[PDB]
């Protein structure tokens, strides 16, 4: 007994997967732990989730892609759905939930057919064909294509939804100043670059009190007096405040007596020269992240000056952007052309925290700062999070055009039109797009299932509901009422682009992992 | 001598639902009980001492709670929103919790 | 035996070892002949540290798939060899490597030495290779003859839809390509990847992309027209190769020693300033620059007041392709700078893609360097594809650079077959059993085809082994019908050397593969 | 506790049968390689390498072992194979079975000291052997050279490829002769450079008239294809290379710092215009290149190299002649790089290689080896090496010997004839030798594997006629073949040192009676 | 320890034109002497190596300081620490020169030693060793190293005892019978 | 598979396994094959306990000859039955059993 | 390398000679140290010879049987 034999022992110790076993089974079962693992995710029902890393820190989440960034999966396939939505989040914003819906959904249908016999090719070109099906009548059903591009009504009333999708509880706050958020910003350096936003944390003093500034901020300190002016003189130097060191040394070196007396009295001298030169330009407040001369604050201290102090490179990029001044690396020319100028600054105490305010009126456009307020940083961090992904959202938006109809109402068009067109496929091929229809179901199936009510008749009420051509009416989110609502005047859309590109993508994974056959593993 | 593939680390804990649910409201019915006693007139407080044997006297619960070093995450929230509100308005910080 | 010498040592015997290698290989084959033929599946590997592939050349597979026999380790170094000649067909050339040693062993095991069965292999390749010389067809560079090769080769790893997209850059590029004699592949080349919004809009650039960005804002994003500086010389601050250790005594002189040290590099920018100036006198005209080392910030604020774009911190082959590129004039002495020494861009923008930066080349009335900018969806697919591009790649320039072209799917072996199979023992007697195996042998491609397809195996071969008539074709087997074809007809075809040196490569691998007997083991601690 | 605490050792005949039994093993372990028929063994280097090879040295060369006469016995090889190349097929195998019989009177309670008197003076009549059975040959005529390489190489698996290195190592050879010593020339084999590339096939490696470098132009503007180029082997670095005295420097005014930058541009172009000066073309360098100065000598269109090793430098200089230099000022246009019929640099494939071709009469040449990986070209260059070898040894010596053991059964009765006439108790160990001298044809009809006794006694029996001494054993056919027109023909030199060593290995473990271990410094 | 200094850059290129042209003007006074062989143990660059091939000459780095003692004395030579003269200038002589019929380089075994063959100064003696193995050579050397040192004492001393133990042969009795004379114990 | 059942279980596959019996047997046959025949050579064999064989019927040999691959064992069976039918030619069952594979194979 | 291959992992330990290397080497060089185990052993000239066995019993010894049955050879 106890004594099996090997034809080949190629291997040191690894894995060799072969045989579709693990494709016909391991594969399969391994994604639909994902679905199950985000099952609950997606859904204006759909509940938060935190987790600590493998460091232990915090992270309360709705967002899949951050869960799955903070997931350390080992199995091949689970990571290639993982990375092929985080490109997609990297593309879109949200949609990760939705998109790891679509990804076990034909993962869960398609093994069956697979269990069924089909040609495992075959499947590829079923599922292939049907996407580019489904990408071809997507645009058909587009409602709503909003215009107005710098209105706030519109715009909040669209990104409303997205917002609601990853938090229920205070959409309206939340759209108007992102609302203001958008519209305060224009194509400045470009089509509202998502990067124009910044967020800044505040714990304490809950959400409804939370706000946006025209301007900017540091939660930071500062050397000399506190002021802010009407007519704000700015100075930006990525030079730090010193006399400008040579980077080669020249250290002082003396032959006489009067050397020393003089030395040190000029190298006052010139300093107080070099900061009279920058207030004879008017400036009043000075800006760095590097090194300052004591002397030179000193100095700008005589001179009713105020100063900034140990930001990064990122921090003088933003506010060199802000006025839209120059930061100079050399020390004396206080530009007039280049020089800072601003609305009004000053330092404020908000969560009893130190912090420098560049309260901002900016007609050319500005990239202005939301204030974050309220008591767990866990909840800004997603609260920054699920606004931040409306932030993408109000730039895809700001793409191209085109909004369509969220709450699954679209994807029950989709699988009648792609059930319909299943049957003019005949072919053997014809059950894997009609599985390929189906497969959608599981949106509205899972919105029911966070909204944990009985969903199959839900799906066929909206099946029944939509042999009319109702394509506005879709998944209501009451208990009261587990049958349906009507999603135009819910203005519950989404995005033609976004709704698209998941599409596509999750029928990417699935070729690829539906593609292999036999794997091999190391041991790491 | 094939091995089925597993989802995410050996060892990477889930604990889901009602159970996983109900066991934060006991953790965080856990943590006000060392804060229960703390304020009021007639109140208490509470000396704690490191590891370091510096030992730490406190009855603002927040500051107790700072000193209480918690694992569970849950209760860690309980224990930002003391900062918070300390960083707001100070004692009933103990209140805040209860 | 030499166990007396040392007992940690360990050997095998001849026939001990005989049989392990063969058996090596006989594993070997049968992993890996899932993958050659359009039908094949590429595979997918995972690193100890996590990394991923879905490839199906064979050669990665081997140099990833950590195996310790020795003779696939050796195989492995020719197929290595072989990706280094030519790419593909590494996946037929082990399935012809063990399969030669399988039908090698049989007779072996009937107790032949397998000295008589090598000089078999010896004349049966001569007659073989004999007939490769005449049967190669000459083909002039049509665009479709290459478009088709392009497409029979490419097929071999994406989607039917994937290559037939890639079919036409990879082409295209070839014709602009050649300098009519020699082409090198590498300046002209660019693979360049980005994570960007698909697979298949992957695309040739008909001018260059670069993998970083301006250093400023104020840098220009987009300029319509480009006067391109192709250089080298550092414009960040340096100082000098001796020890120089300065003093000065006043601070006003620290001050005069903060602007004599920029002086230098100051002139250095001057210098180009005033071309620009001497060059760019109408505003319309936009100036770009390329250094391959960095450059100042001072001096980026140089050219910044003067709205001038410059790069810095290029791989050394990068101004190549420029000069490849916009003809332009890549020097290091700005001294000697003439308008002459410059290049020209009819349209320059830069892509910001991500956190990084990548930047684009446009409108070179002639250009003589070309980008297979890959656009990715997943980060192993570009992986995947690119050796899927350099593969199509190499099969196109030996495909130019053989006049000739050798149908593909394997008819050729078949036509090995029967002409091998016709060669009565004008050999010695005992060597036409080597040369009967090595003729079976070279039926395994279509065999293995219409395995990896499906079909049953031994009734196709009876069937394509039909040479008609006078006109006995060169017939191959359908990959979807498992049917005779013509590949000629069908426009599937093959680089000539490809088929000469894997038969060369095989042969020398398997004589000297059948010509070992023990595997000695005996190292220091 | 006396001695040296836990080292061993052991005395006498136990120790005498045990180097007898070890070498018998050394020997026994590759008595399956020489021949034409013989075999081809693969390695396991330690460190995971894969070597292939026939020539028994390196394999021994790749063994270890803990007995010390084999370790004794290893370097022996070596030894030869370093002096001789070839016979490694079968030196060895002569020497363990010599001891082999040489044990056979240590029974005989015959102290060995005589039996080595006898031994010294078996290889005085076996040199006086050989020198009486060879053959001078003209070493102007190719083709017996050819035939005598393929003699000499028809043994290792190139075989099929004869006629290829046959000339090859020939064309080498021949253009290696340095004359400066007056008619004592003498021909170098590490002038001889190999390259070993993989790809392409056997048919494609070629001599190449001049060198092959692995490099590459500095910069793209110099052309990559000259015909009569001018060559610089610049022995010193291109750039500013450091004041040696610990020198420094104290500017003060502001103008000075630019300035001195500009010396060293100035250092460097003056380093330049030197150079062109001599009007040359290529330029090549064991050291660094400034790019400034390539501008330069892109500016003057002259071909650069870098960083060159410097075997390569003075077989580049050896190829065309000129000499190194590492002073620009002090450069002579005596060593201008004339000698150059073409120059080139080619893609091989993912690599550019450096192509030198067509001096008027090089001196250095590289062999370019195209195969199919590098294990099988490493094991195609090592029979090129004793390929080579052999040739110069027989541009050594035009004295040629007809192996096949053919002489190796003329000494044998020769002995015979001196053994039956030198009558004493040291004539059992003379025949005795004489009796060992019989088994490398006896090996050789195994490696073939016919009847070795019959046809043995046979070939006694064939060469107890004195009218017929080139009688020997065929490869293949296992039978008795005259040698003159079998044509298998070898340096004579190489007999002798292969009988030289194998004596001298038979002394040395003959006088051993002792082990002595642990000896701690 | 002598550090340069430079407060005026226009005569460091003279000054790093010199650091060698000194070795260079070395080589060129001692080659103007027309030597045509030279050792030093001294490191030897390849500046040198550039000019002696320019002369053609003969040059060796790194010699053990016993043998060319030993040549010194062989080949009448004056092994030189420098150049120098009774007067400050470094200068050299031809009569510093040693002399010999001819020097070769030989590979044996593969590797070029020197030969110097009669020295007409001093008549000089070498031995070189061939055998099978480095462990037979570097024996057989220590009984020529005893070899030569007993036939120098033969030298040293000319007087001879017979081999094979006459000695105590004759020493035993002529004790033997001595033993008697003390009569103690 | 099973694997998933049990981890301690071990299983083979298809082409696996049968790879095995053949190569199993075929490594049997290899070794009695220098048996069978009046020309053929008798083996000894070596006891754990010191005692020894000078057979040629493999039978003894099979049957001493300890080994643990199971169709070996497998095949040790059949042949006692035959040895326990006739006592030789047991020889030429195997042989002929793995070479029959060989060519099936 | 460290990674030989075995076409017959019959064995579970144990040891299989073959190729008459032992035939031609092993069982003749066993033979000879018997031989030179009692070379000495016979003769009026011939000594005797003691061993101890494995219980530790004294035997001085000419004859070779007796001895030879001392010896647990295997």
């Amino acid at each position: 007994p106890k004594a099996p034999g090997f034809a080949q022992m190629l291997k040191e110790g690894a894995k060799h997967f072969s045989g579709l076993e693990e494709a016909v089974y391991r594969n399969i079962q391994a994604c639909k732990e994902l679905a199950q693992t985000t099952r609950t995710a997606y859904g204006p029902n759909g509940m938060n989730k935190m987790v600590i890393n493998h460091l232990e820190k915090l992270f309360v989440t709705n967002d899949a892609a951050t869960i799955l960034r903070e997931l350390e999966v080992q199995h091949p396939a689970a990571k290639m759905i993982v990375m092929a939505s985080h490109m997609q989040e990297q593309e879109v914003g949200d949609g990760t939930n939705f998109v790891l819906v679509f990804a076990g959904a034909l993962l869960e249908l398609a093994e069956e057919l697979l269990r069924i016999g089909l040609s495992v090719s075959e499947v590829i070109e079923g599922y292939e064909i049907a996407c580019r099906k489904a990408h071809e009548i997507l645009p058909n059903l587009v409602c709503c294509s909003a215009k107005n591009l710098r209105d706030i009504d519109e715009v909040s009333s669209l990104l409303r939804t997205s917002i609601m999708s990853k938090q229920y509880g205070n959409e309206v706050f939340l759209a108007k100043l992102i609302a203001q958020a958008c519209v305060s910003i224009f194509p400045d350096s470009g089509h509202f670059n998502v990067d124009n936003i910044r967020v800044c944390k505040i714990l304490g003093s809950g959400i409804s009190s939370s706000s946006v500034l025209h301007g900017m901020v540091f939660k930071k300190e500062t050397e000399g007096d506190v002021t802010s002016v009407k007519d704000a003189k700015i100075a930006v130097y990525s030079c730090p405040f010193d006399g400008m060191i040579t980077e080669t040394k020249g250290t002082v070196l003396i032959k006489t007596a009067e050397e020393l007396m003089n030395f040190s009295k000029g190298e006052e001298n010139l300093m107080d020269a070099q900061v009279k030169a920058i207030a004879d330009t008017g400036a009043n407040v000075v800006v760095t992240g590097g090194k300052v001369a004591d002397m030179a604050l000193h100095y700008a201290n005589k001179y009713n000056i105020m100063l900034v102090r140990l930001n990064s490179k990122w921090d003088l990029r933003r506010l060199c952007k802000t006025v839209g001044a120059t930061a100079l690396p050399r020390l004396t020319p206080p530009v007039l052309e280049e020089m800072g100028h601003c609305d009004s600054v000053y330092l404020s105490e908000v969560g009893d925290t130190q912090v420098v305010v560049f309260k901002h009126e900016k007609e050319d456009g500005a990239i202005s700062t939301i204030v974050l307020r309220g008591s767990t940083d866990n909840l800004m961090d997603d609260i920054e999070r699920a606004v931040d992904d409306g932030v993408n959202t109000f730039k895809v938006l700001t793409r191209d055009k085109r909004l369509v109809p969220g709450g699954g109402a679209t994807e029950i068009e989709l699988a009648k039109q792609i059930t319909s067109y299943g049957e003019t496929c005949p072919g053997l091929e014809q059950y894997a797009i009609k599985k390929f229809a189906e497969a959608f179901e599981a949106i509205p199936r899972a919105l029911a299932e966070n909204s944990g009510v009985k969903a199959n008749e839900v799906i066929s009420k909206l099946y029944a509901v939509h042999q009319e051509g109702n394509k506005n009416v879709g998944l209501d989110i009451e208990a009261e009422v587990p049958a349906v609502k009507d999603m135009l005047e819910a203005g519950i859309l989404d995005t033609y682009l976004g709704k698209y590109w998941a599409i596509k993508l999750a029928t990417n994974a699935a070729v690829t992992v539906l593609r292999v056959d036999q794997i091999i593993m190391a041991k790491p | 001598m094939p091995t089925p593939v597993i989802l995410l680390k050996e060892g990477t804990d889930s604990s889901q639902g009602i159970p996983q649910l109900v066991s934060n409201i006991s953790a965080c019915q856990v943590i006000a009980e060392a804060v229960r006693t703390t304020l009021g007139p007639r109140g208490m407080d509470k000396l704690i001492v490191d590891g370091r044997g510096k030992a730490t006297i406190s009855n603002d619960g927040a500051t107790i709670l700072k000193l209480l070093d918690v694992v569970h995450p849950a209760a860690k929230t309980l224990v930002d929103i003391a900062k918070s509100q300390d960083a707001e308005v100070g004692d009933g910080t103990t209140s805040v919790t209860l | 035996a030499v166990k007396t010498l040392n007992p940690k040592a360990e050997v095998a015997r001849a026939q001990a070892a005989l049989a392990v290698n063969i058996s090596a290989a006989r594993g070997l084959q049968d992993v890996l002949r899932t993958n050659l033929g359009p039908k094949g599946t590429m595979k997918m590997l995972v690193s100890g540290a996590g990394d991923i592939k879905l490839t199906k050349d064979g050669n990665v597979l081997l140099h990833e798939m950590q195996i310790q026999h020795p003779t696939a380790s050796l195989i492995a170094k020719v197929a290595t060899a072989q990706d280094d000649i030519t790419g593909d067909g590494t996946t037929s050339n082990v399935l012809i490597i063990g399969e030669l040693l399988k039908q090698a062993d049989l007779y072996i095991s009937e107790g032949l030495h397998p000295r008589i069965i090598t000089e078999g292999f010896e004349a049966a390749k001569e007659k073989a290779l004999q007939f490769l010389e005449e049967v190669k067809v000459s083909r002039e560079m049509d665009r479709e003859t290459l478009i088709d090769v392009a497409r029979t080769s490419l097929r071999t790893k994406v989607h039917a839809e994937l290559a037939d997209v890639l079919t036409e850059a990879v082409v295209d590029s070839i014709l602009a390509i050649k300098k009519q004699d020699e082409p090198i592949d590498l300046f002209m080349i660019e693979i360049m990847e980005m994570k960007h919004k698909s697979e298949t809009d992957t695309s040739l650039i008909r001018g260059l992309v670069l993998d970083h960005g301006a250093r400023h804002p104020d840098m220009k994003k987009r300029v319509e027209d480009a006067y391109i500086l192709t250089c080298n010389v550092s414009l960040e601050y340096e100082k000098t190769e001796v020890n120089s250790g300065f003093f000065y005594k006043s601070a006003e002189e620290r001050e005069k020693l903060v602007k004599a040290e920029r002086k230098f590099i100051e002139d250095r920018v001057k210098k180009i300033i005033e071309l620009k100036r001497k060059v760019c006198g109408d505003s319309d005209k936009g100036f770009v620059v390329i250094n391959q080392k960095g450059i100042d910030p001072f001096s980026l604020d140089a050219l910044s007041k003067e709205g001038i774009v410059a790069l810095r911190r290029a791989k050394r082959r990068n101004m190549e392709r420029l000069t490849l590129a916009c003809g332009g004039v890549a020097l290091n002495s700005f001294d000697d700078l003439s308008p002459d020494c410059l290049g020209h861009a009819g349209l320059v923008y830069e892509y910001t893609l991500g956190e990084e930066k990548f930047t684009f080349i446009e409108k070179c009335n002639n250009p003589r360097s070309v980008t297979l900018l890959i656009k990715g969806p997943n980060k192993h697919t570009l992986t995947q594809i690119k050796d899927a591009v350099r593969d199509g790649l190499r099969a196109v320039k030996n495909a130019i650079d053989d006049g000739c072209v050798v149908p593909g799917a394997g008819a050729v072996e078949v036509a090995m077959a029967e002409a091998l199979i016709k060669h009565k023992p004008s050999v010695k007697g005992r060597a036409q059993l080597g040369v009967q195996a090595f003729a079976d042998a070279l039926l395994i491609i279509p065999k293995v085809l219409a395995q990896n397809s499906g079909f049953d195996l031994q009734e196709t071969l009876v069937k394509i082994q039909a040479e008609h008539s006078e006109s006995g074709q060169l017939v191959g087997v359908d990959l979807n019908t498992g049917e005779p074809m013509v590949a000629a007809e069908v426009g599937v075809w093959d680089n000539y050397c490809v088929k000469k040196q894997l038969l060369h490569s095989c042969t020398v691998i398997a004589t000297n593969i059948l010509l070992v007997d023990e595997i000695m083991r005996a190292g220091m601690s | 506790l006396v001695l040296s605490q836990n080292t061993k050792r052991e005395s006498g005949r136990k120790v005498q049968s045990g180097n007898i039994n070890a070498a018998k093993t050394i020997a026994d372990i590759i008595r399956t390689c020489l021949g034409p028929k013989s075999m081809m063994k693969m390695l396991l280097d330690p460190m995971g390498g894969i070597v292939m090879t026939n020539d028994g040295n390196a394999i021994l060369r790749e063994i270890q072992v803990q007995h010390p006469a084999a370790k004794s016995m290893i370097e022996i090889s070596r030894t030869q194979d370093e002096e001789v190349g070839d016979g490694t097929t079968s030196v060895i195998i002569l020497a363990g079975e010599m001891l082999s019989v040489a044990e056979h009177f240590l029974e005989q309670q015959m102290h060995p000291t005589v039996v080595i008197s006898a031994y010294r003076k078996a290889l005085d009549d076996m040199i006086s052997t050989l020198k009486k059975i060879s053959i001078p040959v003209d070493i102007s005529d190719s083709d017996m050279m050819l035939n005598i390489i393929n003699s000499s190489i028809t043994t290792k698996a190139i075989s099929r490829w004869s006629s290829l290195a046959c000339n090859i190592a020939l064309d080498a050879v021949k253009m290696v002769q340095f004359e400066e010593n007056g008619r004592k020339e003498i021909d170098i084999k590490k002038y001889a450079r190999v390259e070993k590339i993989p790809g392409g096939i056997i048919e494609d490696s070629c001599v190449l008239r001049g060198v092959m470098i692995n490099k590459d132009v500095t910069h793209p503007r110099m052309r990559r294809y000259i015909k009569n180029p001018r060559i610089v082997l610049l022995d010193s670095s291109l750039e500013y290379k450091k004041g040696e005295s610990q020198t420094d420097i104290e500017i003060t005014r502001e103008e000075d710092f630019t300035r001195i930058l500009q010396m060293e541009e100035e250092y460097i172009q003056q380093l330049c215009e030197d150079i062109i000066q001599l009007k040359p073309d290529v330029v090549i360098t064991e050291k660094g290149i400034s790019d400034l100065a390539q501008h330069y000598l892109m500016r003057a269109n002259i071909t650069a190299i870098r960083r060159v090793r410097k075997t390569d430098n003075n077989r580049i200089a050896r190829a065309c002649g000129a000499r190194i230099v590492s002073r620009p000022e002090e450069l002579r246009e005596d060593d201008v790089g004339t000698g150059a019929g073409l120059l080139e640099i080619k893609k091989i494939g993912d690599e550019y290689f450096t192509f030198i071709t067509d001096c008027k009469d090089p001196k250095a040449c590289t062999i370019l080896l195209r195969g199919a990986s590098k294990e099988i070209l490493s094991e195609v260059e090592r029979n090129l090496q004793d390929a080579m070898q052999v040739c110069r040894n027989v541009l050594l010596d035009p004295q040629l010997v007809p192996g096949g053991g053919a002489s190796e059964m003329a000494v044998a009765h020769a002995l015979t004839e001196k053994s039956k006439a030198m009558t004493g108790v040291e004539q059992w160990p003379y025949r005795a030798v004489a009796q060992a001298l019989e088994v490398i044809p006896r090996t050789l009809i195994q490696n073939c594997g016919a009847s070795t006794i019959r046809l043995l006694t046979s070939l006694r029996a064939k060469h107890t006629q004195e009218n017929c001494e080139t009688w020997g054993v065929n490869g293949e056919t296992g039978t008795l073949v005259d040698m003159k027109e079998l044509g298998i023909w070898e340096p004579l030199a190489v007999k002798l040192q292969t009988y030289k060593t194998a004596v001298e290995t038979a002394v040395l473990l003959l006088r051993i009676d002792d082990i002595v271990s642990g000896h701690k410094k | 320890g002598v550090q340069v200094v430079i407060t005026d850059p226009e005569k460091l290129d003279q000054i790093r034109q010199r650091e060698s042209d000194i070795t260079k003007e070395r080589i060129q006074k001692i080659l103007a002497t027309g030597a045509n062989v030279i050792l030093t143990t001294g490191g030897i660059d390849d500046m040198c190596l550039k000019y002696f091939v320019e002369a053609g000459a003969m040059a060796v780095r790194r010699v053990l300081k016993r043998d060319l003692k030993r040549i010194a004395k062989a080949s009448g030579a004056t092994i030189l620490s420098t150049l120098a003269n009774l007067e400050g200038e470094e200068t050299f002589e031809a009569a510093m020169l040693g002399q010999a019929e001819e020097v070769v380089q030989e590979r044996i075994c593969d590797d070029e030693l020197i030969l110097i063959k009669n020295t007409k100064a001093r008549t000089s003696a070498s031995i070189i060793l061939r055998g099978a193995n480095d462990f037979m050579c570097d024996e057989m050397e220590r009984s020529l190293h005893d070899a030569l040192c007993v036939v120098k004492r033969v030298l040293e001393s000319k007087s001879v005892v017979p081999g094979g133990g006459a000695v105590e042969a004759a020493l035993s009795i002529y004790l033997e019978n001595y033993a008697t004379s003390m009569g103690s114990r």
